[PDB]
């Protein structure tokens, strides 16, 4: 179950990294206009 | 004890996810993205 | 726009705080 | 001035976030 949890941590981190990339993409468009 | 500590890590990354979802939605609304 | 951006900033404080906690917890688990 | 200042603040916090994401990635592999 440790391996299961490590996998879950990794999946969550990937999800969160995408969302940070989204914040970066969107904030540049507020800045832009 | 690795299990309890990793469970706590997962819960906190879920809070992170919740917050980031809120921020992303708020910025999409600002730029008119839907 | 300013008001919304201010809330974005404030919520990102929470994101980083939570992440700091996670890093700290892993460090004590691995013995760093 | 204020929008630009707030965008800069957002980008600084994201920078800190990216580093922390990297650290979580490094640390969890060591478990
Ligand atoms: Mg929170």
């Amino acid at each position: 179950k440790v391996k299961q949890l490590v996998d879950k941590v990794e999946e969550l981190l990937s999800k969160n990294y995408h969302l940070v990339n989204e914040v970066a993409r969107l904030v540049k468009l507020v800045g832009e206009r | 004890m690795k299990v309890k500590q990793l469970e706590d890590v997962v819960e906190e990354l879920l809070s992170v996810n919740y917050h980031l979802e809120n921020v992303v939605a708020r910025l999409k609304k600002l730029v008119g993205e839907r």
